[PDB]
């Protein structure tokens, strides 16, 4: 079956040019073939970015701006989506795709554009104590909520009157926000009598070595 | 031109579940469509073909001899069937409509998509959140910003819609995706950050719906 090949990931240089690569097989010619791209960011539905066939025949997405545009290289049997005046707007996935009579729709695997130096920024930390609600139920769920942090690389360690605790704790990985920062949560489950049973509890966020920590009382 | 699709959800293995994409705004019956599937976290892969006239269907290998194309053009509905569902099938689903054009003949490309609607294939039961409050220590109530929270706890069925003060309260939300705890069920969160004057100005209640349960709750949070 026809395969379009697209690498995982993929940075670039604010400012400059990308050259998102996707080869198609050898059952394709990419010299013969009309080359759709599309763009999708987090949380949306894919919309349409490039048509591409050659030089004189291009065609952008509605409100995608001139920055971008087309290239095929026949030689690697590769197609090209260019991305010149690289800006944090630009980063999502791409999706390269083309029609197959075999194998009608067929699309590559997606490539997920990063552009690089955009600042650090430290993760903002929330706790939050369980509510009286969950305590009549008798439980108690501990939430600690991180946003705002780049690079997306944190982890989070829970504490009980400073000793380390590991049963009941469940994180997310970090998330892409849409200022192309990150997200992540902690939640703590404890029953009723684990909690009040101290004087306080921690969610400790460790990012790039520094960390920053927030306690809640009983 | 809006593609609005409906009846995603639960459904266990072997079962049956129908999509619809309700089209309007362009000629429904002059243009092609496609229903495209998305796996969580994974990449697009096209599903299914229907041309305008609806007498040539075409499948996808992982999908042949379940899944049915339909169209009714004089409703302007597109149809999914999903029959011997797998676990396999659980994705977020896309209609997208063909471009009309009459080598580049046919550039064919896929020129609107609709929202998404999530299909989870699971043997777990449905099960509905609890829905607490959040509420601030009285310590960043006297400072000048203050975080109120929902926290939309143990569900089993994605997706959780959460709004607060039904859509009039949208600067200074932050929705969290979900963690999946060993329980098998989900848990999320979200918090309005506001300026601790606004807490002497209004109240705060936050509209949660978990529609695979029938569950909506709208969850007053008093400091
Ligand atoms: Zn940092
Ligand atoms: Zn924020
Ligand atoms: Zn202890």
């Amino acid at each position: 079956q026809p395969v379009l090949t697209q690498p995982p990931s993929l940075s670039a240089s604010p400012g400059a040019s990308a050259r998102l690569p996707c080869t198609l097989s050898s059952d394709l010619s990419v010299g013969s073939k009309n080359m759709y791209w599309y763009q999708q960011k987090p949380g949306s539905a894919p919309r349409l970015f490039l048509y591409y066939y050659s030089d004189s025949d291009k065609q952008l997405g509605p409100g995608v701006p001139n920055r971008v545009s087309g290239s095929k290289e026949t030689s690697s049997n590769t197609a090209f989506l260019l991305i010149s005046g690289l800006q944090p707007e630009d980063e999502a996935d791409y999706y390269c795709q083309v029609y197959d009579s075999s194998a009608n729709w067929v699309f590559g695997g997606g490539t997920r554009l990063t552009v690089l130096g955009q600042p650090k920024a430290a993760p903002s930390v929330t706790l939050f104590p369980p509510s009286s609600e969950e305590l009549q139920a008798n439980k108690a769920t501990l939430v600690c909520l991180i946003s705002d942090f780049y690079p997306g690389a944190v982890e989070v360690a829970w504490k009980a009157d400073g000793s380390a605790v590991n049963a009941g704790v469940e994180t997310t990985k970090p998330s892409k926000q849409s200022n192309n920062k990150y997200a992540a949560s902690s939640y703590l489950s404890l029953t009723s009598d684990q909690w009040k049973s101290h004087k306080s509890y921690s969610c400790q966020v460790t990012h790039e070595g520094s960390t920053v920590e927030k306690t809640v009382a009983p | 031109v809006q593609l609005v699709e409906s009846g995603g959800g639960l459904a266990k293995p072997g079962g049956s579940l129908r999509l619809s994409c309700a089209a309007s705004g362009f000629t429904f019956s002059d243009y092609y469509m496609d229903w495209v599937r998305q796996a969580p976290g994974k990449g697009l892969e096209w599903v299914s073909r229907i041309s305008n006239g609806g007498g040539s269907t075409w499948y996808a290998d992982s999908v042949k001899g379940r899944f049915t194309i339909s169209r009714e053009n004089a409703k302007n509905t597109l149809y999914l069937q999903m029959n011997s569902l797998r676990a396999e099938d659980t994705a977020v689903y896309y209609c997208a409509r063909e471009r009309y054009c009459s080598c580049y003949a046919g550039t064919k490309y896929f020129d609107y998509w609709g929202q998404g609607v999530l299909v989870t294939v699971s043997s777990a039961s449905t099960k509905g959140p609890s829905v607490f409050p959040l509420a601030p220590s009285s310590r960043s109530t006297s400072e000048s910003t203050a975080a109120l929270g929902c926290l939309v706890k143990d569900y089993f069925p994605e997706p959780v819609t959460v709004s607060w003060n039904s859509g009039s309260l949208t600067s200074g939300v932050h929705t969290f995706p979900a963690v999946l705890q060993s329980s098998g069920l989900y848990s999320l969160s979200s918090v309005v950050t506001v300026p601790s004057s606004s807490l002497g100005t209004q109240t705060y209640v936050c509209n949660v719906n978990h529609k695979p349960s029938n569950t909506k709750v709208d969850k007053r949070v008093e400091i």
